[PDB]
């Protein structure tokens, strides 16, 4: 109906906008009717409408500048409305673009707006550009204040205020904000809860009127720092369009004392005055860390202001507090419970589409060369935040120019445009920035997401069907087991030798429910039992459940099980909700060691035996393990397979790498004398004859005998 | 508001909040450093720079200035807040509807609606700094009047306002006539 | 009589709402279900002194004045509070903890002194100072100048009051042990209520009061939900009424377009909340409670437990008699026992006789599981066994379940232990109940004259206890019809009742493998025998021979050194 079709205009009239006769039919409008027209983030501007019966039915004509201001690009929608209480601007004051008046002489207002809105009775809203083409000159300008506000028809009576300093071009751009939704990627899932959470109590609050509830009013973000927590922050809260009141924590422990508590009362006050808001405090663990932290009464006075005052908002007010803090823990206890930040929100590290989607976001401004496969650069980097790729960006950029320094003269304060044309980054680039990298989410706990099938793993069909009906039914036909009654097991515990391949299994069944996979070493386990560690395992689970359905993998227990963390792994066990979608799986080399407590029931009971791969098995893992290397034609494994019996996994990775690297070293050789694009046999052969298994005889038999007694406990 | 507030006053404000009153330094002989580049003592000395006051002679430091005080040390342009006015008057008066369920004062009183404890301390921002008068006969007269009679006077005193250089950011408020009330 | 207040708006179309019949505070009596006994108790404490003062004049006593309120975070203490306050009519000054903390140096007395004086001047008065420990923590935990400022002027402001001045003071806190030692003396808060986790009954009327005004579906089974929500709190329970109509909602955001501003009135006219709602919402939600220890009710009789009828009797004996005839005891001038330590093997449902003691004598119970008790060994837990019992008196009569003693009876605990239960007053219903799986490695001291000292064996489930076991776990799932469990329960002679959940749940686990085969194929709504079969042909002991043999050895040891 309205949504008419956005299309470039021949005029170049800052406040003409030509319709279809058939639109104009539609909504009775008529020609040099004045009609708001919105576009999109809410941008909205009044135009003139004019009819033309050259455009298709439903379709409008609009300039490059009206497209620019509202946001919106060719073959979008703007929906027109009537705007006929638009009165006559009382005084108009405009300042011009600095770098448009460069070289102008005289005076500007005469030259160039005097004739241009004498009789036109163009409407100009605040915020708007209009473009006046002068002589030989174009000037861009800007509504800074119009009276009446917010918008009105400059007449000819109406008093023009040229008077003030040239406006900086670079403020528009480089304080981007306002950023919507089509700035963050690979986050989609949380952005939803995030919409869900702020934008329908605001946005539509008689629907709560309607059901009659008290909409949730806090919510906290965390997540590793450089997940684009701010980013996301600001982009819901331009998108909803409200009163938003960025604190942040610094700036505010930065006042002298006596002086924080007052900001604080203030930003509240003033959020709550202007109703509806988005509170947002950044870096909220600066302002009320763990109680265990500083301890001063300086750090205390500022805690306790922050929760009187938000035990203080409980009312009709529509007023949302969002903070955002690296860890769960970090903050202080007593802001984690009802009527305050009840609400959590995890940022995980993205998959390969979400670096993906985050390189094309950042690089679509480069001047980027035809040899670049993002999706390679996607592929092979692992763990970057976001963070990390605009800095890798910003350092294969740096390395491109680096190259092209040769034709650049240091002390001539000139360069000649071509060599500037000439700039642009190529794959050579990104591959020397990424090994230039430095990423540092992974040295923390964080959620992560994995897409591994039943296909990466070779055999073990009764396992996998073990694991499928253990995890799989639960999660996805709840119904079931509230019919019948029965609890959904919380957790399982592979056990044997190293190098079958446990995480491939856990990784499998993560995928399968589609639950986020946490990860936790060796390495923390140790970390956090010595105190010296950032995290802790209460945190764990608390990110866990925030982001459930969740699969949590505790690897080589044995260390551990041989105990304060032992304990407190038990009790946050017991804590979990059953109904609760949070998967525990344990792994460990040596059964026996691990503390009985761990497997009484209700706990890490159902035990799994992971069996060394067998013959196919053992194809499946060579074939697998080699789809991206270039093979002899005509070569077959399985004689290779049948020699290595009783060979781990980890040792056919092994025999694969030593193949590889003799068959580099041949290449590089016979480059460096001037060829063997693939494998030979013969370097397999080599790699075999260099081969050894990682596993006694002995150890075996003592897993084989732990599970004919385990099998026996159950026989009967 | 989004941003500053929108209202009218007095030009001499007006052309004050223009100024920035910075007290130019020159090249201190502790500086160790080439010509350009300023470390710490050759940097502009603030408008309200207790030190040059007290050094000066001058008690208080001319409101205008307060205000540049008070916009420097918060207020970051571009982000970090939307605008929380820098200024408000003090107000001792009992919030008569606070409500956290709590009836009115009279007869009911949370801690969130209590008049907290006032700390008098002595000002130092003086809003009008120099009062002048622009020819001796008007106070003259008006002493003339006890010198004949001998009974004490009163009166009101009219004028206008105006920028005063001798005090950073300073203003005079500049008498023209005075007119006795009957008492 | 335990009440004898609350046997009998707000001091209050058009007519009704008018008569009451954002800030719609003076929250009623109504607006309160499942702390029946505690509100009775505040009543008592706070209106008597305050509605009729002239019954103290009569009987010539100076009525009570320091109450004191300790419970988990989030079961309504300000709730009740306020309720009261505004109930009474009286002078109500409301004291924040963290607002008056929040105070410049020196402004955060001078608002205590007036609010004190204010109380006085315009008596009667009821001050409630919320959260207390924010203004007032333990000795140690703070060593700030101001933070004993505060707390002084607090004790002074305190003792001064004790006078003819109808002012009553109502603080709160959830940790019992966090306020200063100094302010549970005479003449200040003496008199103390403990707020425990309400039961199935409380929880239903604490969803009837919440549930209200929601647009509920006509299919909602509200009691359902009251007997699966175990250990949920009020605010758990207002939680998750918000998410399940946050879940219906969006469920129903299909039909709304974000984009206009309004939306169709039929749409927002169809809104209502579905029992698959309340479910998703109970998956979501998660209550905090059961993290730390608290009190909570049980509703066990003599018959979910099969035999131990001799064991029965024996606690009947040792527990029952007393609480219910202490006339003829006090006649004999035999004053009753203290304590029971449970021992035998594990799974025998050690747990289940102390909650059937506990409803017998219509008593709270308070648990401790091992893990606690280890944490509260390293030091790392918030509670403490000082706190545990001081909450136990408090909540008198009460039964007191120290689960696993062999982790820390392998000690500063064990004193710590010894010492409290040896300081509780002889004439004060406090049971304590012991659980250990290896009675030898227990410290001798706790079975001494005064403590724990009467033991009681808990044998393996017989035949018949077997059947009755799995005729209780069994009897609230669809079964085969003509299905026979006494074959089965003949052929798990020797197996503990964990060992028949274990049956049942692999049963259960192959019942609902076939019926989601069948709807993928698509049937198996009972539990075939079938099933049963393939379940028990896995399932096994899980106590070994050498254990039960260790057992029996132990018994007939203790029965021969307890007679000739
Ligand atoms: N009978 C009830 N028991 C517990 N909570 C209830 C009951 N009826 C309603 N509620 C709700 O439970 C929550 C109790 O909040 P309240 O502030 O009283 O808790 P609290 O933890 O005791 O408070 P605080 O320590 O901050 O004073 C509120 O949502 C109240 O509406
Ligand atoms: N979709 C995105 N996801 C994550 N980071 C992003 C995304 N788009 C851009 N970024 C970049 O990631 C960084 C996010 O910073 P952020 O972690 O929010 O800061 P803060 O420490 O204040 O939370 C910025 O450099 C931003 O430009
Ligand atoms: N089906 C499989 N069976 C065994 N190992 C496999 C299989 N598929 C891949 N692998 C390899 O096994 C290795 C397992 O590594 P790791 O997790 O450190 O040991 P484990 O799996 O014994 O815990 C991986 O590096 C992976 O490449
Ligand atoms: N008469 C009974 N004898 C043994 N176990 C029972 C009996 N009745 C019920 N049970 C089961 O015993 C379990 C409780 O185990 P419990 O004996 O408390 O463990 P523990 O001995 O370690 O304290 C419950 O799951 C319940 O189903
Ligand atoms: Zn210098
Ligand atoms: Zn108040």
């Amino acid at each position: 109906d309205n949504m008419l079709l956005v299309d470039d205009a021949i005029n170049d009239d800052n406040s003409v906008i030509a319709i279809n006769s058939n639109t104009m039919d539609k909504l009775e409008l008529f020609r040099g009717d004045t009609v708001l027209v919105k576009g999109k983030k809410r941008k909205d501007t009044v135009l003139i409408v004019l009819i033309d019966d050259e455009l298709e039915d439903g379709a409008c004509r609009i300039n490059r500048v009206v497209r620019n201001n509202l946001r919106i690009r060719l073959g979008d929608l703007v929906t027109i409305h009537p705007c006929p209480d638009i009165k006559y601007a009382t005084r108009i004051s405009v300042l011009p673009i600095a770098d448009t008046i460069e070289g102008i002489t005289g005076n500007l207002f005469d030259v160039f707006l005097k004739p241009y809105f004498v009789e036109a009775y163009r409407p100009v809203r605040k915020g708007d550009h209009f473009v006046v083409r002068g002589g030989m000159r174009q000037v861009e300008f800007k509504v800074v204040d119009v009276e009446p506000e917010e918008y009105a028809v400059v007449a000819q009576d109406t008093i023009i205020h040229w008077e003030g300093e040239p406006i900086n071009r670079e403020d528009e751009e480089n304080n981007m904000n306002e950023v919507g939704y089509d700035d963050i990627g690979g986050c989609r899932k949380q952005m939803a809860q995030i919409r869900e959470m702020v934008e329908l109590p605001l946005r539509h609050p008689q629907l709560f009127k309607a059901i009659g509830i008290k909409p949730p009013r806090g919510v906290l973000m965390y997540g590793p720092p450089g997940t684009g927590k701010t980013l996301m922050a600001r982009a819901v809260a331009n998108e909803t369009g409200a009163f938003f009141f960025l604190i942040n924590g610094p700036e505010v422990m930065s006042k002298m004392a006596g002086e924080s508590e007052s900001n604080l009362r203030k930003a509240f006050e003033e959020a709550e005055k202007n109703a509806p808001a988005i509170i947002f405090i950044d870096e909220i663990d600066s302002i009320a860390p763990k109680r265990d932290k500083t301890n001063g009464e300086v750090e205390r006075r500022v805690v306790s202001q922050l929760l009187t005052l938000m035990d203080g908002m409980k009312a009709r007010s529509n007023v949302v507090v969002i903070a955002a803090t690296n860890r769960p823990n970090s903050i202080d206890p007593a802001l984690r419970r009802f009527g305050r930040f009840d609400r959590e929100v995890d940022i995980g590290i993205p998959d390969a589409t979400g670096r993906l989607e985050v390189l094309r976001i950042h690089t679509k401004n480069m001047k980027l060369a035809d040899d670049v496969d993002l999706e390679a650069l996607a592929a092979e980097t692992h763990g970057y935040v976001g963070a990390d790729i605009a800095s890798l960006c910003s350092e294969a950029a740096m390395q491109q120019i680096r190259e092209k320094m040769d034709l650049i003269d240091l002390d001539e304060d000139e360069i000649d445009a071509e060599v500037l044309d000439s700039l642009g980054v190529t794959m050579d680039n990104f591959r020397f920035a990424l090994g230039n990298s430095n990423p540092s989410a992974l040295r923390e706990t964080v959620v992560e997401s994995v897409n591994v099938t039943w296909d990466d793993v070779g055999g073990l069909d009764e396992i996998k069907e073990e694991l499928k009906e253990t995890v799989e039914y639960p999660v996805l036909h709840p119904d079931q087991y509230t019919k019948f009654g029965l609890s959904p097991s919380k957790g399982v515990l592979f056990y044997g030798p190293p190098g079958t391949g446990k995480t491939l299994l856990a990784k499998a069944v993560a995928t399968e429910v589609s639950a986020n996979f946490i990860s936790v070493k060796g390495p923390e386990l140790l970390s956090m039992w010595y105190g010296e560690s950032e995290s802790n395992i209460r945190d764990i689970f608390d990110k866990a459940r925030a982001a459930a359905p969740t699969v949590v993998f505790l690897d080589e227990l044995d260390s551990i099980a041989k105990d304060r963390v032992v304990n407190q792994l038990l009790t946050e066990m017991d804590g979990m909700n059953a109904k609760k979608n949070v998967f525990v799986i344990g792994a460990t080399n040596r059964p026996d060691q691990i503390d009985p407590a761990i497997l009484r029931p209700g706990r890490l009971d159902q035990l799994i035996y992971v069996p060394l791969p067998d013959e196919n098995a053992r194809l499946s893992i060579l074939n697998a393990q080699l789809r991206k290397t270039p093979l002899e034609p005509g070569l077959e494994l399985t004689a290779i397979a049948k020699a290595t019996q009783g060979f781990s996994g980890a040792d056919l990775l092994y025999i694969v790498q030593r193949a590889a690297k003799y068959a580099i070293k041949d290449s590089i050789e016979a480059h460096r004398q001037h060829p063997v694009p693939y494998i030979t046999k013969e370097h397999f052969a080599e790699a075999m004859k260099t081969a050894k298994r990682s596993v006694s005889d002995a150890e075996l038999r003592r897993y084989e005998a732990y599970s004919q007694q385990m099998k026996a406990s159950r026989g009967q | 508001r989004y941003g500053p507030l929108r209202i009218k006053e007095l030009a001499v404000d007006e052309e004050l909040e223009k100024e920035d009153g910075l007290i130019p330094r020159q090249k201190s002989k502790l500086c160790k450093h080439g010509d350009r580049g300023m470390c710490e003592y050759c940097s502009p000395l603030p408008p309200w720079d207790k030190e040059y006051h007290e050094k000066n002679k001058i008690k208080h430091i001319s409101f205008h200035s307060y205000l540049k005080k008070l916009n420097e040390n918060a207020n970051k342009k571009e982000n970090g807040s939307s605008y929380i006015s820098p200024l408000s008057e003090p107000d001792f008066r009992i919030n008569k509807r606070c409500h956290n369920g709590h009836e009115p004062w009279p007869r009911g009183i949370c801690s969130k609606c209590q008049p907290s404890a006032i700390t008098l301390q002595q000002q130092e921002f003086r809003m009008v700094d120099h009062v002048e008068f622009q020819k001796s006969e008007i106070i003259n007269e008006f002493i003339q009047a006890w010198r004949y009679t001998g009974m004490q006077r009163f009166g009101y005193m009219y004028g206008s306002y105006s920028k005063y250089d001798n005090t950073p950011l300073g203003i005079k408020a500049v008498v023209e006539a005075i007119y006795e009330p009957p008492q």
